[PDB]
């Protein structure tokens, strides 16, 4: 999908929070941070499942 | 006149009002924007024109800001060092 295999193999799950300007962080989803882009993949609860 | 046990509660209230200004100004917004906590320009745009913004003004009020962080009307105590032990009916 993207990015390139070098970089997407060093990448690990990390989960997403996003803060303002003001002060309060609002918080996102899963992503795969493949090098330094952000992936949209999800985690599921059961097992280890990254989607 | 006043004693220092005086002026211990004294500074007590001072610094729970001065606690109080920080908060109230700290954690205070109109729709998640903190009015007081930090300085910067609110402009508002009052016309269907580019550039009709009346700009609102703000100063951090907090206790630094103000020059409240250092408020000491305690006085002095002088502090006396007395060793404390168990004795022994060891000679």
């Amino acid at each position: 999908g993207g990015v390139d295999a070098t970089d997407a193999n060093g990448a690990e799950l990390v989960k997403m929070s996003y803060t303002d300007k003001n002060g309060k962080t609002i918080e996102g989803g899963y992503a795969l941070k493949a090098g330094d882009k952000y992936y949209a993949a999800d985690y599921d609860e059961a097992t280890g499942a990254i989607k | 006149t006043n004693s220092q046990s005086d002026l211990d509660s004294i500074q007590a209230e001072i610094t729970q009002r001065l606690n109080e200004i920080d908060r109230v100004s700290g954690q205070t917004q109109f729709n998640g924007v903190k009015v007081l906590a930090q300085d910067n320009t609110l402009t508002i745009q009052v016309g269907a024109n580019d550039g009709e913004t009346i700009d609102i003004d703000l100063k951090q009020i907090n206790s630094q800001t103000l020059g409240l962080d250092s408020l000491n009307v305690q006085k002095a105590y002088d502090v006396k060092d007395t060793a404390v032990t168990t004795k022994a009916y060891a000679n």
